């Protein structure tokens, strides 16, 4: 009859900030109500670029622990100690200083967005490639970002708390 | 729409041609935290409240970051004799003398009083300071801006306040510390005096450990347990454990149903009670710099004279302020309420008050410097039995050698501390008297003749900050309140000086005698403070010029930056008296001069510059002046007691 | 509504219109809205050069 | 264009002259691996 | 007539009116002979907080009849582990200072506690009143018709309630004791 | 203790490089914040600086040695003493 | 008594919580409370809520309202009313006769004593 | 408004009906326009203009220590 209620929690109402997103139809898992005090783009666009850096993070811990290493010396060196010795020799500044310039980009973005100079989405930034054009399946497409990256933060997280306490590959 | 509202006092400087001055600028300053009487005046408060615990949560977080990142902890730790040093100096320009400075707050002993051991704890420590930061910022945020009026604190809900005080914050946060001590900061030191390693705190909390490893509630442990480090945190731990218990049991057994602001407007009940709570905590400084040296309660504290030295005399520098302070709102409250009728008993006996105040600031000052022009004027004659001292006429402060009592189960503080007065401390402790008689008599004033006076009729319609009410009457010049705080500052501040001058000479005259050695047990007078200090010039022979040595030979040493805040504070104090003797109007005149040779080169400024104020002159006068002050006095004892101790 | 061709997820730079290199139109921190534009040409040129 | 590209090899050359502490041409000499860490002073390097 | 949880947040807040029933026609007087209306402080006089009552002695209850069957039924039979074992753990009370800190499973317990407690913090504060209470919407074998709703709820609370007192005495019959399942002298 | 050589002779340690250097700095200073208050006549744009302006009239100062003796010779520096607000009062 | 302070529900103030906040409040400064004053909250309060206006509100709100307004006793006590009545009359009183307060350790102590401080012959005289 | 609250607030009125399922962002609106402009004050402007001296002074001072090159 009314209040639409979480598919996720089925005892708390959706957050109206949810609606027209892609997890929201099917999930909306917002018990918190984080959506209910900050903004939606905001969180999505959080929420987004965790997921992201998250995928890459959990293949770039396979790789490293797998043996998959770049041909220098210095680079010889294991997961663990990994953000020692290249904080070290140089190159994680280098990956700071331009992912600091891809940053800025990115809250330009955020900050034209926000203002409506744009019609851009949260988390689009134009890179369209295996897109697909039917609006079904740029939904699903999405979907599988959101659910992947989700389901590589929490599995970063396990894989970088398990390796800190038995210091072991991956499959531990 | 909030960041344009941030700009939103400058966007309503330029709006008005009458605010496109200088003067406009120095009123936004001044008016920045006069929180004007609104229906948001309590939401106000509390939330610049509640930024300035933010804003201290900053500070201690950095303190312990240097601790943990920037200080020789461990080293200190393994060698309490060893300087305590938290502050890494970089080597730009030629600062590479002073690299290591010898921190004299006390973290060390502190963090050592909490049972710290690890930089690892000091590095949690400063990250949840800057977490605990950033939720006083948010919580300020959001009472700024979604929250309760919070108009009721105050007069309706007064109670609630009180009691939550005096149970959960006071007495909760006791009973906790209570807890910590005796769980993690006794035993921690325990292991730490006995050399025996010191495991991870939270092992402590086993059921496991040394809490059921003996039952034993008594000084008797492994070993042997007769570390006197460790005593006083037993005793800080007992004193917290019953002050907690007799905060919450007497919070339920007092009234508290007394709300002495139902009379008094929201904005003049604020500044009232700012007024009340300024003067508890400035009492509370200076109970503390008095307690600090008067009981041991930091490990390895007094064998470090220099943060012994520091902690004394910042405290009570504080309490000083926040002194003069409370007047200053009591004042404010007063002068900015519409029916203050509550004080009508002393507005009625004004002048009676005011001059038997006068009369006992002038009997003060009187005897006591005459005492001291006397005992000058008799040596320089020759004529040392003339004197006021041992040798001579005794001023002994007979009430001071008696504190005997039927026992009733008591020991230690039952006496006059182990400690014998003589002459000098007898004139050193009138002309204290005096000092704090004449500061309270200016702000006391000050309070009194804020709303009328014989002089000047109306100043209530004047308000509280004022130059003038002009050259009329002979001259009404510094009649305000705001004025009578000025000159109050000024006489804190002469004060507070002469307070630590007594106490570092008495300070540093006892270090002198019980570095005896051993065998000389006869100190005669010694004692240099007692022997030298009934004379101005005996001050100013043996105390300053005496220990400027340290301060001004500090050149090529670690204390060179003593000495050049010594030279700055000298600079910083003639530039106040620039600001204080001169007026406004010689410097309007000055100001039309040079802003006709900018007008000559077509510059023109729209800004039109106008010299400072009355008021803002007067009070950067006196803030230069306090700054002068009292970094020349920080450089002097702090290069004194370093360089000799 | 309009965005940069070459940064797809930001807006349309203006002043950027009738200029040799302008068809791409990146220019996300916008000094064209700042600075003159004809200034801005001469110093990408002279520092080219 | 080559303005823009000029610039940045400009730039590039000026800092692999830099980093190598040599001539241009002799680009990554025997025995590199990696440059030399960056002397002098920072925040992290007092252990920020 | 449960109401169905989706509809029964349209009266959802903190209510201001009186029913002019016991503590807000609550379910849970409902005693052997007739109904035994307790409340002799005078807490359910704070009509608007009922609803909040309710929750609390839900919450509470079940936490209780939990613990008592986690201390009851530990006496007999351990998880698989070395930690676990009536060796490792000769109590069932020495269980929580057995493992707790660095051990592991009492802080996991506690965290996920914490976790879904916080993501049902907002069904507590707002979207509960009279009629919600307790209900998180894990009804599945809730008996359908008014009655058999009614006797399953009074059923929960005595159970809840015993639970509470039995627990109580329990750990304190454990702690004076030191015994098995039987805490008897 | 090595000294300074204020004579004027070019030497090591001496004045003429400094001052020249001093000199040109602060003449770009001065020169900019002049035209900045020439093309921003208005109390607004002195409190809320305009950035881009500003640093247009900070970068474009470079030239002031010339630009200021240029406009020092045309009559553009300096005002007309009777059209600014000079001190008359004693009614001269 | 003006019609929104009529049938209040309990739950927005307590009828001695109303009648001690209409005893501590000027009778002319019914109908317009300023907005600082307890009244004004509690009219705000009392309108939207009640009879056939809203009733219910959300949780937050009414811990709004809860910290907004008073709770009767030990706030809207009768004794507190009995003490803001005493303390009028003493200070209509001490135009006229003042009571005599010593200030002992720095505090005023009440002796018990009322003094006639008001002069004898000239009333607007100084001493 | 008839609760008093403060200007520039993100709070709903407290006076509303039964629990609201409703969307009130607490974090201040501001603006890119009004940020810049802020970030444009003179005081702000030449703080960070003096900031910047500074800076630039420390810098060369810590690469080309003294004046070794008068
Ligand atoms: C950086 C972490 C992060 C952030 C910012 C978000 C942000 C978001 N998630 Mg999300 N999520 C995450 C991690 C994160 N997620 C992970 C790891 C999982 C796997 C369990 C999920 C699973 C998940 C589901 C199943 C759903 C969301 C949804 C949402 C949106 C609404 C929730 C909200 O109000 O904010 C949440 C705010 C935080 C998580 C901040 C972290 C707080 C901690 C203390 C929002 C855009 C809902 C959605 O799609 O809305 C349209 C939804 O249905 N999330
Ligand atoms: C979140 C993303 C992320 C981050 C922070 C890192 C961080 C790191 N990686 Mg890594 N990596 C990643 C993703 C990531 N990786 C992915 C996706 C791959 C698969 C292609 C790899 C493959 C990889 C190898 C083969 C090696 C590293 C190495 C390293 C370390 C030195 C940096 C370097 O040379 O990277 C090099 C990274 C690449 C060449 C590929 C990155 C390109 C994708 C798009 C990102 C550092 C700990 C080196 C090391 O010292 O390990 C101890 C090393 O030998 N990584
Ligand atoms: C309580 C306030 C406070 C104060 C007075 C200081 C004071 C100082 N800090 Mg500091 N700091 C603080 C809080 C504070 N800090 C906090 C909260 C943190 C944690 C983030 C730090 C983290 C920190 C680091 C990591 C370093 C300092 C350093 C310094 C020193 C030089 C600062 C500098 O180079 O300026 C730079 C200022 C800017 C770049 C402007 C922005 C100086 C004694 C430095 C030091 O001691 O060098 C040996 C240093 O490396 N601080
Ligand atoms: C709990 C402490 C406390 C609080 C909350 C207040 C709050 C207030 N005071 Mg107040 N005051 C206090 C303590 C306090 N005071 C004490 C202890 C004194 C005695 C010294 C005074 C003396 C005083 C006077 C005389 C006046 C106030 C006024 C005010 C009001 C406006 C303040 C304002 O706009 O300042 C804005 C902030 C500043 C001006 C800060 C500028 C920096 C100061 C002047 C010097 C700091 C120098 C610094 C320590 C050294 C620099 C470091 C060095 C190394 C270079 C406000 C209600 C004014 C008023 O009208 O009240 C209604 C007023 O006229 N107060
Ligand atoms: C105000 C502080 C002060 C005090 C207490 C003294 C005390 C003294 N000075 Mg001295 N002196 C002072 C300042 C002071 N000096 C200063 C500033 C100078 C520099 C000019 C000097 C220069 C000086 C010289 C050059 C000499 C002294 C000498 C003396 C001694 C004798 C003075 C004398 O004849 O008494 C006279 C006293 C009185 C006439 C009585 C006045 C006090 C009465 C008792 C007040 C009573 C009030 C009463 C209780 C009110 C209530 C009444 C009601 C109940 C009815 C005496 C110890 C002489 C000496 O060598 O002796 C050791 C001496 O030759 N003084
Ligand atoms: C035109 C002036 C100027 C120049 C040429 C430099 C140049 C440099 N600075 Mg520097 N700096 C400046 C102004 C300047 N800064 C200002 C105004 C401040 C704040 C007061 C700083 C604060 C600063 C710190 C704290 C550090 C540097 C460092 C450095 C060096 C590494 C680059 C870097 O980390 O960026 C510096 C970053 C900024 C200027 C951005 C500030 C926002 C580099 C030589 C770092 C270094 O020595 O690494 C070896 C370092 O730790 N600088
Ligand atoms: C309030 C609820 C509650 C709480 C806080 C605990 C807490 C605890 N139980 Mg436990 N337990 C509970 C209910 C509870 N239990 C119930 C209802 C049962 C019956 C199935 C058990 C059966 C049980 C066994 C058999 C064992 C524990 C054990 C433990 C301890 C280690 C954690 C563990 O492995 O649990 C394991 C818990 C489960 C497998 C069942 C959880 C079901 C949840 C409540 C739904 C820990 C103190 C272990 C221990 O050290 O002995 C005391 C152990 O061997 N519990
Ligand atoms: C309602 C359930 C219940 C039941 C059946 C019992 C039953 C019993 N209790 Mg008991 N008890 C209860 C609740 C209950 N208690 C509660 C709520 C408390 C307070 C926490 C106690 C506190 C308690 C103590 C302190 C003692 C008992 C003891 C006893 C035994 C005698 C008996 C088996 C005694 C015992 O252990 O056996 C002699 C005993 O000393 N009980
Ligand atoms: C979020 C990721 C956290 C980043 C870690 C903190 C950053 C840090 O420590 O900075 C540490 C780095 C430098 O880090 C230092 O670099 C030195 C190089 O001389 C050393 O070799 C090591 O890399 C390290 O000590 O600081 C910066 O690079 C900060 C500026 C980043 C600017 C990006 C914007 C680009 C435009
Ligand atoms: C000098 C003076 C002025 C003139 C003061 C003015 C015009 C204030 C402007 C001074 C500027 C703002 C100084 C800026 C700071 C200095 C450059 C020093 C600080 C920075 C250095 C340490 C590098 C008065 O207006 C005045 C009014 C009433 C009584 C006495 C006096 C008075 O003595
Ligand atoms: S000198 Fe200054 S303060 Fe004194 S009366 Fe004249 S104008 Fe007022």
């Amino acid at each position: 009859g009314g209040y639409k209620m979480s598919k996720a929690v089925p005892f708390l109402p959706m957050s109206p900030a949810l609606e027209g997103y892609v997890g929201a139809e099917e999930e909306g898992f917002d018990p918190m109500g984080f959506s209910l005090a900050l903004d939606i783009r905001w969180l999505r666009e959080a929420e987004l670029k965790h997921g992201r850096i998250c995928m890459l993070a959990t293949v770039g811990w396979i790789a490293t622990d797998l043996g998959m290493r770049l041909p220098g010396p210095a680079y010889q060196v294991s997961t663990l100690e990994a953000h020692d010795a290249m904080v070290k020799f140089g190159p994680m500044a280098q990956i700071l200083i331009w992912l600091g310039i891809i940053e800025v980009f990115s809250f330009l973005a955020i900050t034209n967005m926000m203002e409506g100079t744009t019609d851009r989405q949260p988390g689009d930034y134009g890179l369209r490639r295996l897109y697909p054009k039917d609006e079904e399946g740029q939904y699903e497409m999405q979907l599988k970002e959101l659910r992947n990256g989700r389901l590589a933060m929490l599995a970063f997280s396990g894989i970088v708390t398990t390796a800190v306490l038995t210091g072991r590959t991956w499959p531990f | 729409d909030f960041s344009k509202a941030a700009f939103g006092s400058a966007t309503g400087l330029v709006a008005k041609a009458a605010s496109q001055t200088t003067t406009a600028i120095w009123n936004l300053h001044a008016d920045a935290h006069d929180f004007s009487n609104s229906s948001y005046l309590s939401k106000q408060v509390f939330a610049a409240n509640l930024a300035h615990i933010g804003v201290v949560f900053i500070w201690l977080s950095g303190m312990h970051f240097h601790g943990a990142y920037f200080s020789n902890y461990l080293d200190w730790l393994q060698d309490p004799s060893i300087a305590p040093t938290a502050q890494q100096v970089s080597n730009i320009a030629n600062q590479s003398v002073l690299n290591p400075i010898r921190v004299t707050s006390g973290f060390f002993n502190l963090w050592l009083a909490e049972g710290i051991t690890s930089t690892y704890q000091l590095k949690v420590i400063a990250a949840f300071g800057l977490i605990a930061s950033a939720l006083c910022f948010l919580g300020s945020y959001f009472h700024m801006h979604s929250s309760t009026s919070f108009t009721r604190v105050l007069n309706t809900k007064l109670t609630s306040l009180s009691t939550h005080h005096l149970v959960g914050l006071l007495g909760l946060g006791s009973l906790a510390w209570a807890g910590h001590l005796i769980h993690i900061s006794l035993p921690v030191n325990i292991l730490l005096n006995a050399g025996v390693a010191v495991p991870s705190p939270h092992s402590l909390l086993s059921s496991k450990a040394v809490a059921t490893i003996v039952e034993q509630l008594s000084f008797s442990a492994l070993t042997s347990s007769d570390g006197y480090v460790w005593q006083p945190l037993v005793y800080s731990a007992m004193h917290h454990f019953a002050l907690a218990l007799v905060l919450i049991v007497g919070s339920i057994f007092l009234s508290t149903a007394s709300n002495p602001l139902m009379s008094f407007t929201v904005g003049s009940s604020w500044h009232l009670v700012l007024g009340v709570q300024l003067f508890v905590t400035g009492t509370a400084s200076v109970l503390y710099a008095q307690m600090s040296n008067a009981y041991p309660v930091y490990p390895y504290l007094l064998t470090d004279h220099p943060t012994v030295v520091s902690l004394f005399v910042h405290h009570m520098w504080i309490g000083g302020f926040f002194l003069v302070g409370a007047f200053a709102h009591l004042s404010i409250g007063l002068v900015r309420d519409t029916l203050p009728q509550s004080f009508s008993v002393v507005l009625t006996q004004r002048d009676i008050i005011l001059g038997h105040l006068t009369w006992v600031v002038a009997f003060l000052g009187v005897h006591s410097f005459g005492l001291y022009v006397h005992n000058d004027t008799m040596q320089a004659l020759g004529r040392p039995d003339d004197m006021f001292s041992d040798n001579a006429i005794s001023l002994l402060p007979v009430f001071a050698r008696w504190s005997t009592l039927t026992l009733n189960s008591t020991g230690s503080a039952v006496s006059v501390l182990g400690v014998e007065l003589s002459t000098a401390d007898f004139m050193v402790t009138h002309i204290h008297a005096f000092t704090i008689h004449t500061t309270v008599l200016i702000l006391v004033k000050g309070f009194l003749y804020a709303r009328s006076s014989r002089l000047v009729n109306d100043k209530y319609k004047l308000d509280f900050r004022y130059p003038c009410d002009g050259p009329g009457r002979g001259g009404t010049c510094q009649i305000s309140p705001w004025d009578h705080v000025f000159l109050g500052l000024f006489w804190m501040y002469n004060s507070i000086s002469v307070v630590i001058f007594h106490f570092f000479w008495e300070y540093q005259s006892n270090l002198a005698s019980i570095k005896a050695s051993a065998g000389g047990s006869i100190r005669a007078l010694a004692s240099d403070f007692e022997l030298n200090s009934i004379n101005t010039n005996g001050w100013l022979r043996n105390f300053l010029w005496s220990g400027a040595a340290q301060v001004i030979q500090s050149y090529g040493s670690p204390l060179a930056a003593y000495g050049l805040t010594f030279l700055a504070s000298h600079f910083v104090w003639a530039l106040s008296l620039m600001f204080l003797f001169s007026g406004r109007g010689y410097w309007q005149e000055l100001i039309e001069s040079v802003l006709w040779a900018h007008h000559k080169l077509y510059v023109v400024p729209h800004i039109q510059p106008r010299a400072l104020s009355i008021t803002s002159g007067r009070a950067v006068g006196l803030t230069h002046y306090l700054l002068g002050g009292i970094g020349t006095t920080w450089s002097f004892f702090l290069a004194r007691i370093v360089a000799t101790a | 509504k309009e965005t940069s061709a070459s940064v797809p997820f930001l807006p349309k730079p203006k002043n950027l219109a009738g200029w040799v290199g302008g068809e791409t139109e990146f220019d996300p921190i916008g000094f064209s809205n700042w600075f003159d534009m004809k200034w801005l040409r001469e110093a990408e040129l002279k520092h080219g050069r | 264009k080559n303005g823009r590209l000029a610039m940045l090899a400009f730039s590039g050359m000026v800092h692999h002259n830099i980093v190598v502490k040599g001539a241009l041409f002799p680009l990554v000499p025997d025995g590199w691996t990696g440059p030399e860490p960056w002397a002098v002073g920072s925040i992290m390097n007092n252990m920020g | 007539a449960r109401r169905e949880l989706a509809v029964a947040y349209e009266d959802a807040g903190i209510d201001l009116m009186d029913n002019g029933k016991f503590a807000q026609g609550l379910v849970g007087a409902e005693a052997a002979f007739g109904r035994y209306e307790f409340d002799p402080i005078g807490f359910s006089k704070y009509t608007e907080l009922v609803p909040w009552f309710r929750e609390a002695e839900l919450k509470h209850g079940r936490i209780a009849m939990l613990a008592w069957l986690g201390l009851v039924v530990p006496d007999f039979v351990r998880i698989p582990g070395e930690a676990y074992s009536f060796e490792a753990v000769p109590r069932v009370i020495d269980a929580h200072d057995a493992l707790n800190a660095d051990a592991g499973p009492n802080f996991q317990i506690i965290l996920f506690i914490s976790i879904v407690e916080l993501c049902c913090a907002k069904k507590v504060f707002e979207w509960n009143s009279v009629e919600t209470a307790g209900d998180y919407n894990l009804t599945r074998l809730f008996p359908e018709d008014d009655e058999a709703q009614k006797q399953m709820r009074i059923a929960e609370l005595k159970n809840g309630r015993l639970a509470m007192i039995a627990f109580g005495g329990a750990v304190t019959q454990a702690v004076i004791t030191g015994k098995p399942f039987p805490w008897t002298f | 203790l090595p000294r300074v050589i204020a004579t004027g002779e070019v030497t090591r340690g001496g004045i003429v490089t400094p001052a020249l250097m001093f000199l040109y700095t602060t003449g770009w200073i001065g020169y900019a914040g002049r035209s900045y208050l020439l093309r921003t006549k208005d109390a607004a744009k002195e409190i809320k600086i305009d950035v881009p302006l500003a640093l247009t009239c900070m970068t474009s100062a470079f030239a002031w040695p010339v630009y200021s003796w240029q406009d020092i010779t045309n009559g553009r520096f300096v005002a007309k003493d009777t059209e600014i607000r000079v001190q008359r009062m004693h009614m001269a | 008594v003006l019609p929104y302070m009529e049938n209040i529900p309990r739950a927005i103030v307590e009828k001695e919580a109303l009648e001690g906040v209409l005893a501590m409040t000027p009778r002319e400064q019914w109908e317009d409370p300023p907005e600082d004053s307890v009244l004004y909250t509690l009219k705000v309060y009392a309108e939207t809520y009640g009879e056939g206006k809203a009733t219910k509100m959300p949780w937050w709100d009414w811990l709004y309202m809860r910290f907004e307004l008073p709770d009767a006793n030990e706030v809207s006590a009768e004794k507190i009313k009995l003490m803001e009545d005493d303390a009028k009359i003493q200070r209509r009183m001490m135009e006229g006769k003042i009571p005599l307060y010593v200030p002992i350790l720095g505090v005023p102590i009440y002796t018990g004593m009322t003094l006639d401080w008001k002069p004898e012959a000239e009333l607007f005289a100084g001493d | 408004r008839k609760i008093p609250a403060g200007p520039y607030s993100v709070s709903v009125e407290p006076l509303r009906d039964g629990a609201t399922n409703e969307v009130s962002i607490v974090t201040p609106p501001i603006s890119s326009e009004g940020v810049q402009e802020y970030l444009s004050l003179a005081p702000v402007f030449f703080m960070a203009l003096a900031i910047f001296t500074s800076g630039f002074a420390i810098e060369v001072l810590r690469f080309f220590p003294d004046t070794r090159y008068w």
